[PDB]
């Protein structure tokens, strides 16, 4: 045994709740997987967790900053978030500076990927992107496809999706498959027909990304060209928010939702596979009952984002272990860092894999229009990372 | 295209242009 | 009335004197001032010069945040520099974020432009990209030119010669002119003929940037497909180094000069348009002496790195002085910036003049061939930042 611990963490996440990895949606699973935790550690030992806003952007650099000064050079042990591209940068950076491990279930950018420097103390815990675009290239090579466009939206400010399909083209530029990339930004003013028209220029299979909305608008446009008839295939990446099938992803209550329904038949989508257990029920159960009682809903199964956190908690407390046992302690960094990596272990709601690399396995699923008429949209297939094989459904 | 071989400094600044061969 | 006052300043350059702007280059220009400075301000007033290296990387953010948080909480009175456009981004976020005032004769590219948040605290005492742009924009409208290829070198790293071509583009989409771009690494293997051909594609008016030789072999290529000689207008911009912009650029005592001079017949080149006075060369004496002393072999002179450090110290000087008669001290960063905005002031070399939004004012001047046979570069024109108006010469 051993002295009970103080671990100080700085969790750094948007306060604002219009984001999916908020920090009142985050709370409740750190807070969880932290009663769990307990009774891997000296009994007695504590956990003080400091939540500050990140505002998905420099903030989060000036608020561990500040308190690094303010208190007189002492940082935290432990270090999650942010989630954005643009705000995990300097932090990470910083922790690698400080020799301070950060887990996030942000930060997919494939930037992030050399570790061998700059980023060397990151933990990703979420799929990066360049794993889905690991599994479109698979998906690729099954069609016997060869070329593609990318199609995407940039409002030069968090660009999710520039970074989004940045991972398709990473992996997609490597083994050689030609690539068309089109840009546009939405918010701004509109012209759909410019990209359809460039989309019926360029190639014949497509890999779309942007607002649900934006998708649609394009699906139309492209529609009404007669592109929707079987001459061209349509992709487009939804990994946090895909649940709209089921229901229906076209479907709007709109007027257009009899065109809508029809141009998305050529229409797949790209998601998450998303496994449950008796735990993940209860886990989600509980996370939401709190979100709610805080003025918030919540998409039914907790995101990707707040399961990420959980299993992020568990990790870290898994690797503090290890290096306890061997002499080292909390400060040591570096080492806890590479306790994590590498590794498979028990997420809140399965097997949860971290490659060589820091960086975790990712699982894909593929949603397409089983029945026209009614317009029935079901997984036709998954992809396992780890496994690296892609595979129809039954 | 807009990526070039890299982005070695994703999350810096650099978002007022794109890229391409 | 006033006690001796004590500035604590913060030297933020490179280690490495491969850099224009490197420490040992600049300090001598920064001391100068200084003597000239304390001999305006209260009797018994000393400045304490903190020479560090930014090595044009993270290395400014880290040493920048150690000095704060190891020391106290107490920052510095005055930050100068980074130079380098990614190494200069944090620094003036994190000053702009303690209220601390910040000049740098870098940080050119056109994000630093947009002060109403971020970049508050920030005054770049030399030309930025955006003006050189605004430069030839005028060019453009001179000639009836409405469209224009950009051709630069991406290293992925500094990327120098993307920032410069960037500040050309941004003035050009806004005022409607329609340009082409094209970017290879030249850190890697070149296929100057590709370059060449699409060149040959795009419009006949070329702008371009890379390094002094990757110019010239395009320039051969190009030459070897006839594409010189009044078809296609090549440009290169060369705004700091004299070794580049100085008559004779298209020499090298290589086997190809003769074939070299041929080409260069069609290339214009961009550069500042740099003024002198007898002081100045009081200051060249000196500044070369120290550069000497300290072993590093003189360059040619001054470039407007070291000039511009100089001015930016009599511009903080003078900014002082008045915000501490309105009753202020020197730890109100905000009203001691603003006072070195939207004015004008005699640096070593003459005027100089900022504008309301903090950027110096540039003046600009194009080197053309004017005797084919020869080999003379004379200068054709200038261009007057502040007034806005490009004139020809006789
Ligand atoms: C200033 O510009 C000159 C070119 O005008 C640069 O000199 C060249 O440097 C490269 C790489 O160091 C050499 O391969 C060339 O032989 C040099 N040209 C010659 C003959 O002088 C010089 O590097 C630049 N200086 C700075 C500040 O970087
Ligand atoms: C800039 O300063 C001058 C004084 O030198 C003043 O007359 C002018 O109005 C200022 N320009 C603005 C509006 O910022
Ligand atoms: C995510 O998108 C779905 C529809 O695609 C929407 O119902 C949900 O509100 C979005 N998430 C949030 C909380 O903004
Ligand atoms: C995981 O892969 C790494 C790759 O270097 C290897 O060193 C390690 O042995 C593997 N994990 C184990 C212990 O099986
Ligand atoms: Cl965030
Ligand atoms: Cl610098």
């Amino acid at each position: 045994a051993l002295p009970p611990q103080k671990i100080e963490v700085l969790v750094l996440l948007p306060q604002d709740d219009s984001y999916l990895f908020s920090l009142t949606r985050v709370r409740p699973a750190i807070e969880y997987a932290l009663r769990s935790v307990e009774g891997l550690l000296p009994p007695g030992t504590r956990f003080q967790v400091a939540y500050e806003d990140s505002d998905c952007g420099n903030r989060a650099l000036f608020s561990l900053v500040d308190r690094v000064a303010a208190a007189r050079g002492a940082k935290p042990d432990l270090i999650l978030g942010p989630v954005c591209e643009y705000a995990a940068a300097p932090v990470a950076r910083l922790a690698s500076h400080w020799d301070l491990p950060m887990l996030s279930a942000g930060a997919l950018a494939a930037g992030f990927q050399h570790k061998d420097s700059e980023y060397s103390h990151l933990t990703r815990v979420a799929p990066a992107y360049a794993k889905m675009g690991e599994m479109m290239l698979a998906l690729f090579r099954h069609h016997h496809w060869s070329r593609a466009a990318l199609v995407y939206s940039d409002d030069k400010l968090e660009r999710n999706c520039y970074f989004t399909l940045e991972g398709v083209h990473e992996v997609f530029q490597e083994e050689g498959l030609h690539t068309s990339i089109y840009s546009f930004d939405e918010t701004k003013d509109l012209d759909l027909e410019d990209i359809v028209r460039n989309i019926q220029a360029s190639e014949r299979v497509v890999i779309m990304c942007a607002s649900s909305d934006t998708i649609r608008s394009i699906m139309l446009v492209a529609h009404r060209h007669g592109m929707t008839s079987g001459d061209y295939a349509f992709f487009n990446i939804e990994l946090f928010n895909s649940s709209s099938y089921g229901d229906g992803s076209w479907k709007r209550g709109d007027k257009h939702d009899f065109e809508a329904k029809q141009a998305y038949s050529s229409l797949q989508t790209v998601t998450l596979l998303r496994t449950v257990k008796p735990e993940f029920e209860k886990f989600s159960m509980e996370v939401k009952s709190s979100v709610e009682k805080q003025g918030l809903n919540m998409e039914d199964y907790v995101n990707m984002f707040v399961e990420g956190f959980h299993d992020a908690i568990l990790l870290y407390v898994l690797a503090l272990h290890e290096v306890l046992r061997a002499g080292y302690s909390k400060k040591d960094g570096g080492k806890i860092i590479q306790q994590t990596w590498n590794r498979t272990f028990e997420g809140i709601a399965g097997q949860v894999s971290i490659d060589a690399n820091g960086d975790r396995y990712g699982d894909f699923s593929v949603i397409a229009m089983t029945d026209v008429e009614a317009g029935t949209q079901e997984v036709i297939g998954d992809y396992f990372g780890k496994e690296g094989r892609f595979e129809m459904r039954p | 295209g807009c990526f070039g071989r890299k982005m070695d400094r994703i999350s810096s600044s650099s978002g007022l242009g794109c890229k391409v061969l």
